[PDB]
Formats: structure tokens, sequence, C-alpha cells
RNA sequence: UUCAAAUGAGAACUUUGAAGACUGAAGUGGGGAAAGGUUCCACGUCAACAGCAGUUGGACGUGGGUUAGUCGAUCCUAAGAGAUGGGGAAGCUCCGUUUCAAAGGCCUGAUUUUAUGCAGGCCACCAUCGAAAGGGAAUCCGGUUAAGAUUCCGGAACCUGGAUAUGGAUUCUUCACGGUAACGUAACUGAAUGUGGAGACGUCGGCGCGAGCCCUGGGAGGAGUUAUCUUUUCUUCUUAACAGCUUAUCACCCCGGAAUUGGUUUAUCCGGAGAUGGGGUCUUAUGGCUGGAAGAGGCCAGCACCUUUGCUGGCUCCGGUGCGCUUGUGACGGCCCGUGAAAAUCCACAGGAAGGAAUAGUUUUCAUGCCAGGUCGUACUGAUAACCGCAGCAGGUCUCCAAGGUGAACAGCCUCUAGUUGAUAGAAUAAUGUAGAUAAGGGAAGUCGGCAAAAUAGAUCCGUAACUUCGGGAUAAGGAUUGGCUCUAAGGGUCGGGUACGAUCAACUUAGAACUGGUACGGACAAGGGGAAUCUGACUGUCUAAUUAAAACAUAGCAUUGCGAUGGUCAGAAAGUGAUGUUGACGCAAU
RNA sequence: AUGGUGAACUAUGCCUGAAUAGGGUGAAGCCAGAGGAAACUCUGGUGGAGGCUCGUAGCGGUUCUGACGUGCAAAUCGAUC
């Protein structure tokens, strides 16, 4: 049957102003302001949240070791590893067929 | 008297456009060397919804010729484009939906949209959804082209004016009854303050030329001279005929 | 606000030269279900942190207290 | 259990708006909420997100199209007319 | 505590003691959810236990999403009767 | 207004220090015309308008 | 409201106790925003003020009181405002905001005459202002005052800017290894440049999981009742930021390869584009144990005693439950001619500029250690007397927390925690009033007119017409039951079976039957009157604030009209000028 | 007539925030059964749409032509809506 207030001068229920209700050691309920949740980083290609990265707020990554912010593939903390699997396939087989095109332009000289 | 409601839109205070959610100005690419001597390829990254407009937009990402980077631009999306499509742009490009060519490079009877009035204005004509112009003929000397504007007017433009192949997406839009005053409210909040419209009949002799009288009626002809003057003009303006068609 | 597990690692921080003071807390608890025992904690104060070692077997806890360095000024209980 | 007889999807509008208008909307809103085959992935995932934009949830292709339906009427005869003029010059 | 201990035996429950509608009191959705989560989850233990095979499971699973099933006991008399339909027809063909 | 600007708070403090009556020894002075403090302000009577 | 006591010269009104009540947690409580400005607090005093009184006071005289690296501002941008360059204007000044502009300072190489010349390359975003509710670096518990605290005290953390030292790691394969893979880890080089993520976003609906609250059983204490009954009724058993370790939906990898198609959600979506199945990776909101941290806080008992007061022991434990309530969150679904901010800021990746191992050379994104963290705000009310209404005015004014019962319910009524008991009083009970009730018989005969009052009312079962745009009309109209007690029935769970049954735990739901009574039972509260037509506007919606809420305005729908930009409609005094227009006929403008 | 001051009230658009018990009706979409040659129709579920509906807080201001009308109030109070 206890009731509790804001601990700050913002009376209003806005997005930053959230409250959690905490039982202190001194027996009383008291409100606790909570910070907005962290979003997982996204693949810049497929958009699916790319696993292995720690989910923090933006400036809380400046405080963290580099193993949290990365994986050990090429394009580690950036693309989702199935978007890296493709662009290796696509880089090899496009510049594969692209060699076959440049011999035909030598043959089309001597064939005509 | 008073200053009437259509005279009151010029000073543009609460009548300006509601611009917040708009992705940008949809234009074609600046006319450069690579496009007028050859073609340059982008790909369409995502085709997306623009607020206040009726037709979707596409974002195609080109490669800057003279500096290392990407540049992405806003095209009004023709119907049939899809993300992952190569979009070719230039004089030597090919005739396929979404490729922007000069108009001199396409045969007569070709359906293009977002065509330019003059070369390098980055698009004018037929930008609304479902519209297109047809190319009905050429004039290879003193170069021009004969095209049919979506209204049915026949205009003659330069042959260096680009245009993008196909019909603009968002066709069929006005087929659907709007059904309630709410859905017309959500339409014009993203456009401008035009709505709702009080009939000038229903207001006072100050508010309008149609106002006053112990009955609701106009009292003089509702067709006004083109040579009318500021604020006299309300009603059907300089009409050649009037009344239901037969 | 940290905890140490190995006894040896605790013997290091006591010499780490940032540690001016320590303390020994005695807590009487019980284990398993039935019977009690005497539990002690050693709290060494760093500059930026407070380390503690928990000794639940009193056969070890006495050999440790004598082993504390003489410079470290200990507040017992 | 078919429930309603005539009105179908427009039963949400109740008795209001008049029978024609409610029947003329029932024409389109069965098109815009319908589920279409996907010309790329080979499944039918395609649904409308907004006027003009049609999104596959399988192959993640987005496809521009008609407002209330995938392929507009006057469009399918543009990509044939464009297919014909292309071959005209290359044949 | 005595007023609530009287209800636990059913007292003060009658029609003159009811004010809100039979849904407001106990919504009919929550009852269906309970019915089905109980049915839907009893099939999953039989399939795992080998006393029903995934061909008959997949049949009963979709009957339960319609009804033909009054409660947990009717389904268990149903399986036993349905399962016994697999024995006879096989045995008769043998 | 419970969270303030310094130029306002500096003007509250000037009005707090004019808020007292005459000191008595002023009346005793030769040729004194002054009787009482005629500019006394009160938070129940006149609001100072910032 | 009342009694008594205390103060005083004086008490319906001040203070304490004793009663009696009330607001009832959508408060008459506990806090803030705008606004006020000292109203806060202490002592004195009672001329005036408090529309009676006054020893009391938001009054009067004198004083004291607001403590920050973490809370705000400060910073960023929004919608807009506004210099500069230019351009008008007799001029006050106007346009415009990157514009017809020679609009600027960086990264280090070249220097070991000395510091920065000369060097290549760059990057073209080119003022500023604009939010105490948006974005955002970081603080918690306990104690403390007459009045201040996330600021003071004690303890436990954290962030940022800067300096360098130690340990580890790496290096002879100069710039690490492991796992098939998802990826792992204490570390584990990286310039110009480029790209990607975060910041960063609508709403509704049910479903899941959490936190506080609610309910509640065993046990350890304290209080209230006891004429009788009651293993009884009430109350205390509490656990912060932070740190380390393990944990889960969704996502993913490997193996294998599916018809007898299987999996599967409350909600039918998924699979040869590789499903079920077997085994793994991952995020860590959240929960779990350990450190904080019992030494704190609380509740009990025992001793001393003008003081100051301490001292002294003990216990501070183990559990259950849910369509419960409040808020957070996750995965799904619905809706749109509506798809629901920007930026600073921070990070990763691509690239390879350079710089450096062998007699020894780095790395401050691993550990530990070291130094500094400024300026203004901080009191109190936030309203039936601190704001605005000439005032101590029944008006007006944005917001958070929210206990038990009854019940569908955040309705009404009643209570627990906290808060008041303030509004001039006393005696009498005329008329007429104002507010609230009741009436024999009749049942609008009253009146411009059923105005006003009454009747109806909740739920369960039975039953429902013309007409209709087939959606409705429909709670149509109308009928029957309802308390109490004692029973019967149906609905769930956890659990062991060699490769049919038993047991235990725990719910508010429905239906049925006997008995029962002054026929009473939605017992107070709460709670539609219904039907046959006519004129009129389709509907929802809006308007004369303070005599009109309408049949008027609006609307969808219908139709007409101008307009292809060198343009349509409009603005400006002018203009190197502006709105539609971040526009293009499925558009804009005028009806 | 000239030169100045006002959107703290109110009017309307924008930007960025916040606010809203409990019930009734039960649309698409979906599941099982029944009929039949078919197109499909009929029953039982499931779901939870609407400028739907009853009704609190909220916003209004219909009737009493109530109270008040040198008022509490230069627009308020009660019941009704």
């Amino acid at each position: 049957a206890q009731r509790v207030t804001f601990r700050r001068r913002n009376p209003y229920n806005t997005r930053s102003n959230k409250i959690k209700v905490v039982k202190t050691p001194g027996g009383i309920l008291r409100a606790q302001h909570v910070k907005k949740l962290a979003t997982r980083p996204k693949c810049g290609d497929c958009g699916s949240a790319l696993q292995g990265i720690s989910t923090l707020r933006p400036r809380q990554y400046a405080t963290v070791s580099k193993t949290h912010k990365t994986v050990s593939r090429a394009y580690g903390g950036s693309r989702c590893a199935n978007c890296v699997k493709e662009r290796i396939i696509r880089a090899f087989l496009i510049e594969e067929q692209k060699i076959v095109k440049k011999v035909v332009k030598e043959q089309t000289e001597a064939a005509k | 008297g008073r200053v009437i409601r259509n005279q009151r839109k010029g000073a543009g205070s609460i009548f300006t456009s509601h611009t917040r959610l708009r992705q940008g100005a949809a234009k074609l690419r600046t006319l450069d060397y690579a496009e007028r001597h050859g073609y340059i390829r982008g790909i369409v990254k995502q085709i997306v919804h623009d607020s206040g407009r009726g037709a979707p937009l596409a974002k195609v990402v080109f490669r800057d010729p003279y500096k290392y980077r990407l540049r992405e631009e806003i095209f009004i999306a023709n119907e049939g484009v899809h993300t992952g499509q190569f979009i070719y742009a230039g004089k030597k490009a090919s005739l396929n939906v979404g490729n922007v060519l000069p108009l001199g490079s396409v045969p007569e009877g070709t359906i293009v949209s977002n065509v330019e009035e003059k070369p390098g204005d980055r698009g004018a004509l037929a930008r609304a959804s479902g519209n297109y112009v047809i190319i009905i003929g050429h004039n290879p000397d003193e170069n021009k082209t004969r095209v049919r504007l979506p209204s049915g007017a026949k205009k003659v433009i330069s042959s260096d004016a680009r245009g993008v192949i196909g019909v603009i997406a968002g066709g069929g839009r006005v087929d659907k009854p709007l059904l309630k005053a709410g859905r017309a409210f959500h339409k014009y909040r993203l456009k401008r303050n035009s709505w709702p419209k009080t009939r000038g009949v229903a207001m006072n002799p100050v508010d309008h030329p149609h106002g006053g009288g112990n009955h609701q009626h106009i009292g003089k002809a509702s067709t006004i001279s083109r040579g009318a003057v500021s604020g006299q003009k309300a009603g059907l303006i300089a009409a050649r005929r009037t009344g239901l068609l037969r | 606000a940290r905890e140490i597990t190995d006894i040896k690692q605790f013997l290091e921080l006591t010499r780490r030269a940032d540690v001016k003071t320590a303390t020994v807390k005695i807590n009487k608890k019980l284990n398993k279900a039935g019977k009690p025992f005497r539990q002690t904690k050693f709290k060494v104060r760093g500059s930026s942190s407070l380390y503690t070692l928990v000794i639940n077997d009193a056969g070890k806890a006495k050999k440790l207290i004598q082993s504390l360095p003489p410079t470290l000024k200990v507040n017992r209980l | 259990a078919k429930r309603t007889k005539k009105v179908g999807i427009t039963g949400k509008y109740g008795v209001r708006y008049g029978s024609s208008l409610r029947r003329q909307v029932k024409k389109l809103e069965i098109q815009q909420h319908a589920r279409y085959d996907c010309s790329f992935c080979g499944k039918k995932t395609v649904k409308r997100g907004a006027a003009g934009i049609w999104t596959c949830s399988c192959c993640k292709k987005t496809v521009a199209g008609g407002a209330y339906t995938v392929s507009t009427a006057a469009a399918a005869t543009v990509r044939s007319t464009i297919r014909r003029l292309r071959e005209m010059v290359e044949a | 505590r005595a007023h609530a201990q009287s209800k636990r035996e059913g007292r003060h429950s009658g029609y003159g003691k009811r004010k809100g509608t039979r849904e407001a009191r106990l919504p009919s959705q929550v009852v269906w959810i309970r019915r089905l989560r109980v049915l839907r989850r009893l099939l999953a233990k039989y399939r795992d236990a080998g006393k029903i095979d995934k061909h008959l499971y997949h049949v009963l699973y979709k009957e339960s999403k319609g009804n033909a099933f009054k409660h947990k006991r009717a389904l268990v008399e149903h399986i036993i009767q349905a399962k016994a339909d697999a024995q006879r027809e096989k045995a008769l063909n043998e | 207004a419970a969270q303030k600007s310094f130029r306002i708070k500096q003007k509250m403090a000037k009005a707090k220090k004019q808020n007292r009556p005459l000191p008595q020894w002023i009346r005793l002075r030769t040729n004194n015309t002054i009787r009482y403090n005629a500019k006394r302000r009160n938070w129940r009577r006149t609001k100072m308008n910032i």
C-alpha cells in the first residue's frame, strides 16, 4: 500500500523518464529511474541482428574491449556472415566469367 | 470588403506544404559526360513509400565518376522495378523498364515516364502514379520529338531530354471510394491546408463573391473572365463550355 | 566490490602497495542442513575496488591471518 | 460457416455509406489484402505494405506495382510494348 | 476469509449474486485457450511416448483446433477408440 | 519558479532586502519629513512583476 | 462536533489527551511542471488583517535557512528565427540562408643551424539561434536538520579529460591463437579515404515472460479481545547502485535428407531455397547464486539514570498461488490514397599510408596504479487561503504513484496507511420559501405542449415484427427465474512404469437437486420506459465562449471549370522577390 | 486620419511530448464436421474489425425555461443530458 514519486524534476511520463519500483535495504519501496534499452547492431546488408556483438547504447561501446564489438571473420562487426558468404561467391564467380568474356573479345577479332 | 480565402493562400502561412516525412525531392541524375556519351549503372537499393505523394520512390545508388564514393538518388519508381535491379542510365543504354534514356534514342510508340521538358531539368512531365507519355514521332533535323502528355495534349520537346521507361507505380489509386471524412483528413494532413472546403455560397457578402442573400444562390454567372482581377476570381474561370457532357 | 577465490591471489593484493588497510569480518552461519560453523571474510581496500576472500573452513583461516604483511594495518571485526 | 452473405470484408463498415460504395470498395480491398505469387522466389509471400510497394517476405525483394494490386492493367501491356520495341531494333 | 471460504464451497454464487455477464466474469477466450493448450499439450506427450504415431497425431492435432473434442477425457476416449480402429482394420486385413 | 535563472534570482534578493521597515533612528533626525516606509511590498498585496 | 485539562486578563475557535466523524486512495493523501518569491523555519508580539473571536496565523517585528564530476540547464537538432555576401528601398528597414562569393584550417612528411619553412595530399558539410517533456557520458544505500540533501556524513561504485609507470600479452613465421562452422578469448598494430550499424521512433489487439503490489501456509517475536467461544485478530521478519559468474524467446551452424506430407501458434504459418530430428553458437532486457552486506535497517528483551544516557544480549527464517492489479518488455497479428522526426555523438568494417622483432622492439581498445572534474539552479505551496480571476472567490489550471471488501468494474457504498475536523455561533420550530420524500380514488380530465416527477433497469433462460442499402432493426416488442443452507456433477497439474491404474498439490467456473422463510431475495447501492407513423438532415463530426446546437456549416459521393512550367491560382511598396512546389494532370488551383 | 503594441484568451496549420475502467455486438482471415457431380451452400468452432455501441475519468453544455440573479461566480451551482 506504499506509493512513490519521481526522484527527478520531470513530472511527465516521457521516454527517458521511466520508473522501476525497488525495495531498498531500509525497508521502503522507492522508485528507480531506468535508462532506455539497447538495440542490437544490424547487418548493413540483410538487416538481421548480427550475433556476437554486445548490445549497448552508442557511447557505451567506447568503454568496451574490442572482442565484444567484433567477430574474427573478414567484415567482422559489419555483415552477417551469410552476407559475407555471398559476396565471396559473387566476387569469385563474377570475375571468373569476366575472364571468359575477355578471351571472346580476342576471338571475335580473329574470327571475323 | 474582406480578403477572401483563395487570396489568403498566397502569403503562404498555414498554407505551406507539410514537408516532414518526405524522403526528398525525386529527381533524375544530373546530366554529365558519362550519361550523354554512354551509360552508367546503378542498382536500386530499396523502393520505399514517400509521404504526401501517391507513388513510391526508388533509391538507386550510382558510383561517382570523378571521386571515390557512392552517390544515391531518388527516382519515382516505375512499375515493375525491384530491389536488386540494375538501372542503366545514358545515351547508349538499352530499352527496358526503369532505364533512363534520351527520347531520341527510343522508337515511336514507346511508353516513358518522368520525362523532362528541357534537357537537364531532372524531370517534369508524368510524375504522378500510373501516368505515362507515349512517343508518337521524331523530327531528326532541328532535333525535336513528338510526345503525348498524360492529359492528351501533344507537346514537342528536345531530343536530348531524358525520360525513364515504363508506367509509374501506384496505378489504380483513385478507384477506391474514400468512404468517410476521416480518410480525407489523413490525406491532406500530409499535403497542405486546403480542407475541408466551405462553399462560398454559405458565407457572408464579406467572405466571398457568392455570399449573402435570403436564399443560397450565386446571383450572377459562375464563369469569370480570364481578364478578371485579384479576388474577383471565384467559380469556373474563363470556361469555354460548361455543364454535363454528352 | 569484487571477490577473490584462490588464497594465493589474495596474498598478492596485500602487497600491491595501493592497499593501506584491510579488515576481518566474522560471521556465524550454518552449512548443508544441520550444523553451524564459523565463517570469516578478509576485505582488502584498493584505491578503486574492495576485494574479499571467504574462508568457510576455519582450519585455513588462522594460518592466513598471521600471514598478513606487517605494514598493512588491519581492523578486526 | 460463411457468416455474412453479400458484404464480406466490408462488414466492418456496418450499415453506413450506401450499398454501392461499400460494394465498390469490396472489389479493391479483396485485391490489396490478397496474397500473390512471387515472381522471384517461387512462393506466394507477396503482400502490400503501402500504395505502390509490394513486399516479399521470402526472398525480401520489394516490387513496385499497382496501388491496390500487384500488376496494373495498363502496365502489363507496357512491358509487352517495351518488349516488342526492343526486339524491333535488335532484329 | 470466511466469506471467501464460503465461496470455495459454492455459496453466494447464484443468479442473484451475479451482476456482470458470463463473459465479463470469465471471458470465453481464456476458457478456449485453456481447453486447447491442455489438449494440444496432451498430444505432444503421447507422440513422444510412442503410444501414438505422427500420422495419427497430425490428424488429431487439427481436429482439436476445430472441436469434436469436449475435454481432456473425450480425447482420451477418442484416441483409444481411434487407435483401436488401427488394430481391427489391420488385424482384419491380416 | 522552483528552477530559476540568475538574473531573476538576483532580482528576488534585491526585493528581499528592501522588505524591512524604517530604522527608528531616522525619524529622530533634524528636519525629517519621512514618517514610515511607503514602498513596502508584500507578496499578498502587490506582485512585483518579475 | 463534544468533554476535560494546560496557557492566558480574556477560549464555541489556541495546545495535548479522550471520544465522534469525514476525504476512501481518479484522496481532503505523498511529489513536481508553469506561476509566485521567502509565503519555508524559529523566537518574540496581537494596533491593523484573517467580512464572528483569537493567547493561533500564509499577518506583525527580528533572525536563520537552499552545499553536486553523476539531478537539470549548459551541448544537438526539430517546426521556425536570423546575420554574412549580395539585391531593393527617399528611408525606418525588406528579401533570402548557401544563396550568381577569391567565404577555411587540417594532417603530418620535409628540420635535427630552430623551430616550423617549404612540402604532396587532402576534406568543401561554408555563421548563429531555436526543447529544463524530444536526443544525451556517468550515483547508489544508510544516517543527519528547527528548516537543506540522489548535493551534507559514512560507506560502496562509476564516467570523462589528462599524464605517464608496473605486471601480463606479442614479436625470430616481425604485427596472437583455437573451432568443420555459427563463432570463441584478458590482450592480440593501422593514416588519408570510403561504407555500414547505433542514436532512431505510429497505433491497436490478444499471448508470453519479468519486477513491485495483492492474497496466503509453517515458524520466531511484540500488541488488542476473552461473560462464553476463537491452534485467535492486528503488526515486524527487509536487501541499493555497481561487479563478477551461469541462464531464454527469436536468429544461426553442423549432421542427415522428408509422401504414408510432416511440424506447428490463443491467432495457419513453415519446409528439397533442406522441414521435423541429433548436436552446437549467440545476444543477456530479464531472472539465478556470490561480492556489495549485515557491520546497515527493523523488531524484541535486559540493565544502569537531573545530565550526557548509553551499555547488553537475542531473532532478523523456510514456502505456496493466480484469466489478480500496476508498469516494463519480447515475439506475433490488424490498420492506412495515413506507413507514423532531425542532428550532435559514439562504434565497427573496407582499405593499406606508414611505422617497428634478434642481444633485443612495442602495445594505454587486457590488468593495476596516478591527477583534475568548473559556472548558474536546488527552500516551500502547486491550490475549497501561497498561481490567475480587484480578495483568504464554490471558477480556471499539465502530470506520476495508487491498499482490502462488494461488484463486470480505476462506478456507488464502507473500511486500513497518511490528512484534516477548517466553512460565525446559541436558542426556538410561524408564514412564504430552497433542496429531498410520501400519498386514498381517478389516471393528462392540467398545460402551448406529459414541462416536471414516477415507471423501467443488473444478470440467466425462453422469445422477437414490419421493414432493410441484407450489414442491421434488436436490450425490438414481450414473458419466467434470482436469498439461505446443505449436497451432487463437470471441468486442470506434478509424478514413477522391464525393451492398464496409483498418488499428491491447487484453482474460480458452470449446471443440477433437496430443504428453508410473513412470496422475501440485482433486498442498500447501482441501474433502458416501450410501441404505430409524419416532416427533415444520410451517417461520425463542427459552430454563435456569456440568450440560438439546429433542418444551419462539414462530409464522403457526383459533376463542371482553368492549367504541360516561357504555365494555372495568389502574394509584394520594390527586388538578383515569394506560397502551392521536396509539385507535374491518378497533380495543383477555382467552384 | 497617422504612427505604434498585442496569438498568456481564442481561431487554424506545423514541431515534439502526454492522456483514456469495464461491458455488448462479433467482419474479413482460419480449423473440424455435414451435403452434393459441380459451382458451392448449411452446422459447430476460432479470431477480434469498426470515424460500431452501453458507460466512468476526460471534453461538452440539451432540458428543468431549476437554483442564483446588489450572486461564490461580469457566466457559476444542482439534477438531467
